[PDB]
RNA sequence: UAUUAAUCUAGAGUGUGGUAGGGAGUUUUGGAAUUUCAUGUGGAGCGGUGAAAUGCGUAGAUAUAUGAAGGAACACCAGUGGCGAAGGCGAAAACUUAGGCCAUUACUGACGCUUAGGCUUGAAAGUGUGGGGAGCAAAUAGGAUUAGAUACCCUAGUAGUCCACACCGUAAACGAUAGAUACUAGCUGUCGGGGCGAUCCCCUCGGUAGUGAAGUUAACACAUUAAGUAUCUCGCCUGG
RNA sequence: CUGCCGAUAAGGUCUUCAAAA
């Protein structure tokens, strides 16, 4: 698993924020690419898809939601993650 | 006649916890003459416990430390 | 006032009351609780007036952050309400403009007809005094 | 499934040997059949609710 | 993690086997913290596998990382003194997180040291135990409960306006409808 | 007009002058059912027995055949309704 | 109501702290039982049925004792039960991994419900390639029964049932009841977390059942897990 | 305690009525 703690801490923009949108998006990479690995190693493990499919469309929605409502701060987060593409 | 004293003894003790090498002269009296696990009739513990026994029993049971269609 | 029990309350304002009001008369029970805001409070000002519940009393936290308004019905001696029936107009999707040509009146007058046109919710018969209409919120009678 | 005669009398022996028997022939008979998995769950579910019941009133 | 191996070492003579054990264990666990070690004794075995009806039971409660266990799982086959091997990662048995827990752990205790004293009771030395209550239900219930039982999150609020209220309260209900008795 | 001594169990519709009381002990049902008697009594003009009376005379025995246990048991007598197939 | 400029946490999520699971995949391991073969003892039937006959058997069968090989499925535990969105999941272990319940003086501050099109999964049968094949058995052969039997019974018996990778995307895929939200008597069970501390039992918060009034229904019946009082969204119906 | 056991041409009545005693 991965070290959870060590993820958030880089993505805090101030101490005690442990609920804002910047570290549940930094948070959900995190796991999506921890899926990716174990799901191209298995292949046959469709339950796994169905939480990465899950998270990968909660991930989506939530930077959506971040453009309607300070667009700046989008585009910060954007370019340290590398998330689009 | 019957008894109403079927009852699970690790609740009385909270156990909390099933090593085949700390209650095993314990686990013998779960089962049966010919080596089999009692259901809850006959051996009284609480569905909860009556699974952790069964998992620790057969696990002792592939360890190969009781019998399994004989005494 | 205190409570014990949490209090929660639908998405749409007109018939999270209707149901309440509905269902407490169906049920028997007198004393309910919803939160408020203002369109609930001034559909029941109104509605107090008129005399369909007894008391309608809102309440706020000690914070100022929250307020609910728990409402009882008025039952006469022999515990038969005074409320009959609660049909909603303004259903969401369908909101509902009528001028006052085509004002409804709820049982020839008997039952009220909530408008809120431009001054806050109001009564049918106010309406048809002023010459104005509007939104109709819901039927009660 | 060995139970001892004691040497005392021969009686009790089978007195004790028809009850283990019948646990015995139930399964014993119920692996002689194929029935669909649905089917086999249902029979064991059946067998389950008649003991129950039939427990209920001698309790 | 905490590993449990249950190793079974073929019956041949005491101290060549205790060899065997120092020597299965150094060669695998590539990384490893303390590897204390017992020795629950000779039993003959219920069912004689590799033809064996003897055998050294070792038990080890060493710690550490996931790779610890492949090396030993694929090499305690081919060694012919092992006859089987059980790794039981005890993070995962039924019943970890409660064990460790500091408050369930003084419960299990005293539930030790109560449950005494109620069997104690019972098998008295010779006088004559009447009561025998254990199975049985239990007297009144525990006062404890009664008062350091819990009181909901009671949220405190305030009022701010009225209209109205006069609390007639018409509790009266089912009551007579007939008075009083006439005729025509 | 119907008069009934309901015990909790009882549909309060169906009553008018409901006087709650037991109904299980013989002593309970006894000095109320006399009370109703004694009005009776008094309006027909002879003495009445048990009303508007002291200490003395209210007196009554508990029939035979610690404290008198008014418990409703006997629940094992309800099985379930006679089913399966 | 819609738009815009902002504030708040109660909706919904996150973290910390408790926590129950046959949730899934990959890789290893185990014992009974059947079949075949090997070695002894043994001596005439075994097998099958409503009754029999094909069939197997002096080439020593059935049976009994030991051993070896191999494949398939995981008794008891096992439930007036648990998990998953559904299909489904039950010998043991390791690794990877999904969701959920309870308490939150923490945080973001409406980020939420539904979903045409699209994508993912989807019992069994079936397909293509390569392995595997103990048992069972569509198709097929024979013996019975029968007026006839291409069927029910019996003896054999290939594909298939198994694994890996590719498809097929249908089922009474059913709770014949789409999802979400708020409210509405009660009683009896059972499961999990939390509070007390022998259990047992009491309370709180949830999941799964039974009974049951108002209420609904054409009736059967549903009835706090609604088919009740209401709202949002999607899918679908218009005689045979 | 489970052998066997198949079929049955077409169309058709019958409620007149309560006004009432
Ligand atoms: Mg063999
Ligand atoms: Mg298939
Ligand atoms: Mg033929
Ligand atoms: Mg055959
Ligand atoms: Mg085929
Ligand atoms: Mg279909
Ligand atoms: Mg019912
Ligand atoms: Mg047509
Ligand atoms: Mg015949
Ligand atoms: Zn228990």
């Amino acid at each position: 698993q991965i070290d959870k703690n060590g993820i958030i801490k880089s993505a805090q923009l101030h101490d005690k924020d442990v609920g804002s949108i910047q570290v549940q998006v930094s948070l959900l990479t995190s796991q999506i690419k921890q899926l990716t690995d174990h799901l191209l190693a298995n292949k046959k493990d469709f339950i796994s898809k169905r939480g990465l499919y899950a998270k990968v469309s909660k991930r989506k929605r939530l930077l959506k939601y971040l453009k309607h409502n300070d667009l700046e701060a989008y585009r910060n987060l954007v370019k340290t993650l590398n998330l689009r593409g | 006649f019957k008894r109403s004293k079927k009852y699970c003894r690790f609740c009385a003790i909270g156990q909390l916890r099933i090593d085949l090498i700390d209650d095993l002269e314990a686990l013998k009296r779960f089962l049966s003459p010919y080596a089999k696990i009692n259901p809850r009739r006959i051996t009284g513990n609480c569905q909860m416990h009556q699974r952790h026994v069964a998992k620790a029993l057969k696990r002792a049971r592939y360890l190969a430390l009781v019998p399994f269609v004989k005494d | 006032i205190t409570t014990t029990k949490p209090i929660k309350a639908h998405f749409d304002p007109v018939a999270d009351l209707l149901t309440k009001i509905n269902n407490a008369r169906k049920a028997k029970l007198m004393t309910v609780t919803t939160i408020a805001s203002k369109l609930k409070i001034a559909i029941l000002e109104i509605l107090v007036k008129e005399g369909y519940l007894a008391n309608f009393q809102v309440l706020e936290n000690k914070s100022k952050t929250k307020r609910i308004v728990t409402f009882n019905l008025k039952y006469t001696q022999r515990r038969i309400p005074s409320i009959n029936g609660v049909k909603q107009i303004s259903k969401p999707g369908l909101r509902i403009y009528r001028p006052f040509e085509k004002l409804p009146l709820v049982l020839n007058g008997l039952g009220i007809a909530i408008i809120s046109t431009s001054d806050g919710v109001m009564t049918d018969k106010v309406a048809r005094l002023k010459k104005i209409g509007g939104e109709i919120l819901a039927y009660v009678w | 499934p060995k139970i001892e005669v004691k040497n005392d009398d021969l009686e009790l022996a089978l007195k004790k040997f028809k009850r283990v028997s019948l646990e015995i022939r139930r399964l014993a008979q119920r692996h002689e059949y194929h029935l669909r998995k649905g089917m086999r769950l249902r029979e064991k579910r059946k067998i389950a609710q008649k003991k129950r019941r039939k427990f209920r009133n001698m309790v | 993690m905490q590993y449990n191996i249950i190793l079974l070492v073929d019956g041949s003579l005491s101290l060549e086997q205790a060899n065997q054990v120092n020597e299965k264990q150094q060669q695998t666990l590539t990384n490893v913290e303390g590897l204390q070690t017992e020795y629950l004794g000779l039993k003959e075995l219920a069912y004689p596998i590799k033809k064996q009806l003897s055998a050294h039971y070792y038990r080890w409660k060493f710690s550490g990382d996931n790779q610890s266990t492949k090396d030993f799982k694929r090499t305690a086959n081919i060694n012919k003194q092992v006859l089987r091997e059980l790794i039981i990662n005890l993070e995962r048995e039924y019943g970890y997180l409660a064990s460790i827990n500091p408050k369930k752990q003084q419960l299990a205790l005293q539930k030790r040291a109560k449950y005494d004293e109620i069997i104690a009771r019972e098998n008295n030395p010779e006088n004559p135990d009447v009561p025998v209550t254990s199975g049985l239900a239990s007297t009144q219930p525990r006062l404890s409960r009664t008062e350091k039982a819990q009181k909901p999150k009671e949220e405190l609020w305030d009022v701010v306006q009225k209209m109205g209220n006069f609390d007639s309260v018409q509790a009266n209900p089912y009551r007579p409808r007939f008075k009083r008795f006439n005729a025509e | 007009p119907v008069v009934a001594l309901c015990n909790t169990n009882t549909n309060p519709e169906l009553v008018d002058f409901i006087i709650p009381a037991n109904n299980h002990q013989p002593q309970s049902t006894c000095l109320l059912m006399n009370l109703l008697a004694d009005a009776v009594a008094e309006a027909k003009a002879m003495p009445t027995m048990f009303a508007y009376k002291p200490d003395e005379e209210i007196q009554i025995e508990i029939p035979q055949k610690k404290q008198i246990t008014s418990q409703r048991l006997n629940i094992t007598r309800n099985p379930e309704v006679l089913t399966r197939e």
